[PDB]
């Protein structure tokens, strides 16, 4: 993810919920496990030590992310996920179908 | 690991985009522009031939 | 912006030439801290073991690869976005996540690491030193130091049972002028060995392992070393011994030997024997402390002794105890020793390291901060005696920066408190009479 | 944000035990720098002195007390206001407020403190590691070390008069690598000499001193210890020595007396029976450095030696260059000598010590960044040897933190260069041929 | 805040009218860098080729478009995300991205523009002087220059071999009053070439081409020229050669025929004749360096011209070496030339240029600085010069800003640096004698 | 945070060789500009007149020491403390200081410098590009340049009297475009003289001077170049004269004496001589451009000049105007030419030389703002140029850096603008009918 | 700190009582913009033409609702992310995004009231008059009433 980046009240709002203290451990097939177990089977190599927890969770319906910026060449700031894009939209297709039954 | 929080989350394919012409207008098949499809739906009329 | 964001672990060599490991933390403001680990044991029922590779290609079975790759691959991702104020939550969870007992899943050596890394990040981050982090606002009393001075046991060839000798400048106003003493009482012995043709090298702790007499003739020397510096023996410095007696007890037959080191003319003692001798050297000589003055698993010897000179002696339990929460509760129940010696790679952790230090105190025993024999240059136990006011560490000689890296931490605590600072000396032997 | 706001110096203890001194530097913003500087010598002709107490009741006339108010009470308000990052205006202006050719008047040491201080505490404030900014960008060469196993001459009563014999890993692929090499010939080396009966216990460099019966004798010791270890001699290990000629050398009878330290049977050499005796020890064993081969004042026997043996072994300059510029200029003039052992403290300063390193450089020469006998757990040293890219560094033997803090920083460094890190091992002797 | 977010490229123009590149990176807190490059060659064995879009209709096939693509799309997604201080690292990255020994997929001046942009954005993130950030702390020699006066060879219609006659002002007390004589003593010439019918038009270098009798005749009107601005030659100023002998060598007979540039009644020499040629211009005329003087590919003609005239006069290898580290150690080991001509774009980074440097120091060699022909106003090779302290820069004459923008950045580097910059002048070359 | 809170002068050279000032000014924030004066004259009537030492023994009584002094010692006091953004402010506080109509007392340099310096320092603490500081948002037409493509008069020995020929691209597409051609255009001129045998040597400003026949001569020869180079004389480049009648006038008789520079058979021309040989040379040639066309003093002759050709080709008052209000303004009234070239160190301010712009642009007046003989890296012009949306430029030919310079700020403000980005061409000569 | 991230466009008076639209933008960093458009003409030949609601019950067919859903959810959208000082390109951008010469279908008093509240907030973020961001340093002259 480069077009956007974690948002300032949702790590706020992680830090003093404190989610990354209750984390949840899982093994190769995804299955909840305590942690002792976790680290277990990471020393052995049967778990990778990646993607294999989660931090708890944040209450509050907040937005996770923001756009993230960037200097164009003027030196002024701009969102990276807009611009020059392309340019391929068509108008649409009507497809006629004027008998169907619509119903009320 | 793929936990189901809350009632979960909504399946929201993308394919192109299609406008029917109805006799009441011009009915886009979706409300939004980035052309997200409810995967899965279909409508039908029921008659008693 | 205290959130730790990264841990790392690297494998960095010891005052031996030995591998230990180092860990590192960084929050997420850019607070750092770094900490290294003494080397201890591997083999241990009832204490903590450390980690080892055991490739005997590599640094002769003795490389810490293994533990640093716990660090780096199962406590890193654990302990990344926990607050680096969270000592004892952090701690509970490397503690939770090893399962074992001894710590041996992890190692030993990592969770003291981590642990001090994250105390010191968390000290870093506040802004504030490491031991009014650790002890609060009311961090005050500056230990009296018990200077190794002279080396028998299995670390000399000499005829002497005891492990070690050393000087305790409990006579001294200040910190300042104790370390002062202790150096130059330390140069006065050297010129007295050079003079007598006796080996000056220091060891891994720093002294001397002259080669004399006998136990009489270490003290005699240390006594005129003491006089030669210009300081009165019994009023300005006292002598302590770490005997060893594990090393030299024949368990089988229930009796002291020190036959092993003392040759083989040497006196057989039992219990009551080796309370005698011990008796008597402290009515002969201005002897304050005695280390290890029986064996690990000699408890009614303990508590004999304990109750013969423990109303005028310090008694310290150093493999008696092992730095184990559960030993020296029993040893508390059981009126055996009025000392602890506090080792934190012992046990592994610095929440359980003050829970012991904590125990200690309120049964009215002292609590005497330690060294290992591979330490490094991390002087963090200096800021734990200062913190937990314990006031007596036991951190080597006066010759060696792995020793005198404490000492000038201790110098640098004392010159922050100012006029705060206290040297209680004598006052802090407070589990003795009077 | 960056200018000094305070200069504090405290007066702490030594490797030896012997007191020195360490200033602090805070900045505005907060940045922090502490430099503890090494013990050197209070006597010297043209080399700069430090400041010592002369006061007999405390610490044998070794205080730094001298040195310290001298820091904080006439340096500190002329550096307080200065621009941390101004390292050579500050030494300059140091310089300048000394007034006097060897630093007599305010102490090498306190200046030399204070120049640490502040280099370290600038590159806290850039955020960037020391070497980074000592250095620039371009640093990335992990020194070749010199590391000391045995000790002869004055630093022993065994028959020898060279004072130091050192291994040299230069065939290793790292600087991991090559301290594990070191570390292993260290301990098959203890075992060895555990084996034949004599002692082990350390000097003040972390090496041995046992009793050998000749020079010939140690050399063999050391071939077997890295033959021991699974090393090849000559390819993966050489060895290095410090003959100290200096010490044994009769100046009226222009002779170099080896009966001072190998008894009345002993070789009394000409200088040109000495380029022998030193091509003869060449030739027989795999030694790439020697060092002081010569007396300090030997100036033709040092241009024949040069002559002899300057294009197979380096050949370093210690005492008689002592890390002054104008020697070192006179002996590039007069081809003596390949190589120049730079110690910081027998200069002053900072900038002078990078001076001199660039002036060597330039002549083909070799610096080699070097400890002293009393040292500290402040390792800047190790920065500037891969800051200057010197390729070399003499840092003591495998066995004590005053030592094994430069290797461990050196670890940190090679960590933290990571892909770009660099050890070129023989490569690194570039004032050799093939 | 130190990452690097943007890097984008540009086509601009050189001093030649012909087109080259410019990068710009901008990293997260909004430090800014701009990297210029000077024109090169696109062909070459063993040098670094540069990218031309070959399109005959646009630029005469000398435009830039596809390097300015090549940073735009491939190098800018590989650089961004880096820091900006991981200088070593992104130039090994943008050199492993080629996959080329002479970088000629993305193209040398595409890495070399990302490079130079690299280093002074982060000179701004830091705040720091881009010297300062290139070579640490110990940076403050202003180099001597070696500028140029009057033309010939290929850049003139003159029956002169020589390329190129330059002055050097070593005698000057500072580089300010050095660049006061150089523009002095070239409108002094300025002036005799005017009073002679001359034409007094610079060329590309801002130097003079005019027509003459002879390479005699251009030495004794330099030196016309040195007196009439009140120096005295051969104290004050001296005179510097690059005969550029590679355009005038016949490899099939073996010899330097003059006869290219000088006309049918011409001399031509073999090696030895040429040697001795070199040696009498020498010995007639104040001649300080002499720059080319052998074949780029006669390595025995290089050493006798080393052997017999590299003791008392600079011998640059600009042809002989081309700035690559194999031919530069080729040359160290067979003892040819002492001093190589360092052109940044010659290899395309600055990772790579001053490993160059240093390996040149490291031999006794000095590392000379060099413009292009095709310049900008980019003026970092003088920050180059200043960081490595090497003391020796070619920048061309006292004309076009092309080169008058390096002088001028000399000048503020010097007004910084105020009490600490050094010129050594005539000691800056120290790979001579005396 | 604006706040000035440094000015500070120092002396560099600039693209003749030729001492000028640059003047650094830094705000509390850090914000820093830079501004390079061009070397102008210290003569002149209404001329702002620029100050130098007269010392004839340093840079032949050229030195700018006394204005830096100047603005060292007494602008710096005064200005520091303003705010950064009161361009207006400042300039009018130093034009108040000084006191002297033509800035004579500090020296008009002095004043430049620091205006220049000032409104690069406030773009910088804006974070605003140069050209949107100067002239608003509404920034957006890239000026259409005239390439000085050929020298003559007193630039050159060929007997032409016309200073300058040009090279007009008005046709372009684009800046980049235009920029292409005319660079083509000049290595196509530059082949053409080669291969005819004439110089190829630059001149003050990049041009050639070669021995053409006369004015005609050279003409048909621009032309060919333009046709060789693949573009159509007269629809897509056209020509352009600097006259600088003002050097062949002759006041006494009130003729135009051509003999000056064309030898013994030029024409002697009266002022409607004058005006039918112009409009002659307009009507054989593509000629859009005359510039100085009469003398300074020929008020009668300008006006009968504006009356003949003034519809259909711009003329340009160079010394006519002087970059003088007053002389525009009476000018203006008058019907004496159609443009003025602002030369900005011919007023010695940025708010006289936007206000004298307006004028111009209020008048139906085109603004050229041009270069000047003794140019420097700094390329303020250009922001200049785009700022005041001029739509002409005049900075020289397409070699050398002084020159280039312009156009590379040029292509850096056309990238930067992007689609917003104008190039009018032939609509940018809005004082012209059709 | 300058990129635009909130347009919001509502309804209000002018000085006749009918309706008009002022537009509110607001940047990252919290610079604020405002811009009232002038009431006047939705019918021209080559003139810029407002777009009115038309509604004969709401404010006599001159409401101003369909120029203000025209900012909230076709200008809105295409001018958050860029920066507040690219005014040029905004107004580019908004023209572009009408497409036709009158700018007929978004309505011209909505383009211009996002206009003038973009160079607003940009003026207020440099913290400079707004005659000094629209015209550079060399504004002085006071208008001949
Ligand atoms: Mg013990
Ligand atoms: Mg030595
Ligand atoms: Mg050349
Ligand atoms: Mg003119």
């Amino acid at each position: 993810m480069k077009n956007f980046k974690i948002s300032s009240t949702y790590r706020a709002a992680r830090k003093q919920q404190k989610t990354a203290n209750r984390k949840s451990f899982y093994n190769d097939e995804g299955y909840m496990i305590s942690p002792s177990e976790w680290a277990d089977g990471v020393i052995k190599g049967l778990i990778n030590p990646k993607n294999s927890w989660s931090n708890d969770h944040v209450k509050g319906y907040l937005p996770r992310v923001s756009p993230r910026s960037h200097w164009t060449k003027n030196g002024y700031r701009e969102y990276l996920g807009i611009g020059k894009s392309r340019d391929i939209p068509e108008k649409e297709p009507e497809v006629i179908e004027m008998m169907d039954l619509e119903l009320v | 690991k793929t936990k189901m929080v809350k009632k979960g989350v909504l399946k929201l394919t993308k394919a192109p985009l299609k406008i029917v012409k109805i006799p009441s207008g011009n009915h886009s098949l979706i409300k939004n522009h980035e052309s997200f499809y409810e995967m899965g739906k279909a409508n039908f009329m029921i008659k008693e031939i | 912006m205290s959130i730790i964001t990264d841990v790392y672990a690297r494998e960095v060599l010891d005052s031996r030439g030995n591998p230990t490991l180092e860990v590192e933390v960084y929050t997420e403001s850019g607070a750092f801290g770094r900490g290294m680990v003494p080397s201890g044991a591997s083999t241990g029922e009832h204490e903590a073991v450390e980690l080892r590779d055991g490739d005997k290609a590599r640094y002769g079975g003795l490389g810490t690869q293994k533990a640093v790759d716990n660090v780096n691959n199962v406590i890193a991702e654990h302990i990344i976005g926990f607050d680096v104020r969270d000592q004892q939550g952090i701690d509970r969870a490397m503690i939770a996540l090893d399962g074992t007992p001894n710590k041996g899943k992890l190692g030993a050596n990592a969770i003291l690491g981590v642990s001090i890394a994250v105390a010191r990040a968390a000290a870093d981050y506040l802004e504030v030193p490491l031991y009014s982090y650790l002890g609060g606002f009311n961090t005050k009393v500056l230990p009296t130091p018990m200077m190794n001075i002279i080396n028998g046991g299995s670390h000399s060839d000499a005829p002497i049972a005891f492990q070690e000798f050393m000087i305790v400048p409990a006579g001294a106003p200040t910190f300042k002028e104790a370390l002062r003493w202790g150096a130059e009482i330390f140069h006065a012995l050297k010129k007295i060995l050079k003079e007598r043709g006796l080996e000056t090298a220091v060891g891994d702790e720093g002294g001397f392992a002259p080669r004399f007499n006998g136990t009489e003739d270490g003290v005699e020397t240390i006594i005129k070393a003491i006089e030669a510096a210009g300081y009165v023996p019994g009023k300005d410095v006292f002598i302590g011994l770490d005997c060893a007696s594990s090393e030299f007890y024949d368990a089988e037959h229930k009796v002291y030997g020190y036959t092993k080191f003392e040759g083989e003319g040497a006196a057989v003692r039992t219990a009551a024997e080796q309370i005698d001798y011990l008796e008597e050297l402290v009515n002969k000589y201005p002897i304050i402390t005695i280390e290890d003055g029986m064996d690990e698993n000699d408890w009614d010897g303990w508590k004999a002794l304990t109750e013969r000179l423990g109303g005028k002696v310090q008694l310290v339990g150093d493999d008696f105890f092992v730095t184990n929460t559960a030993y020296l509760e029993k040893g508390i129940a059981e009126h055996a020793a009025n000392s602890i010696l506090i080792k934190v790679n012992q046990i592994g952790t610095l929440t359980e390291t003050f829970d012991a230090i904590e125990m200690a105190k309120e049964a009215g025993y002292t609590a005497v901060v330690s060294h290992r024999s591979g330490e490094t240059e991390d002087s963090t136990i200096a800021d734990i005696a200062v913190a937990t006011n314990a006031g007596q560490i036991k951190t080597g000689s006066l010759s060696r920066t792995d020793r005198i890296a404490k000492y000038n931490q201790l110098l640098r605590i004392e010159d922050q408190l100012g006029e705060v600072a206290e040297y209680r000396g004598l006052k802090s032997f407070y589990n003795l009479k009077k």
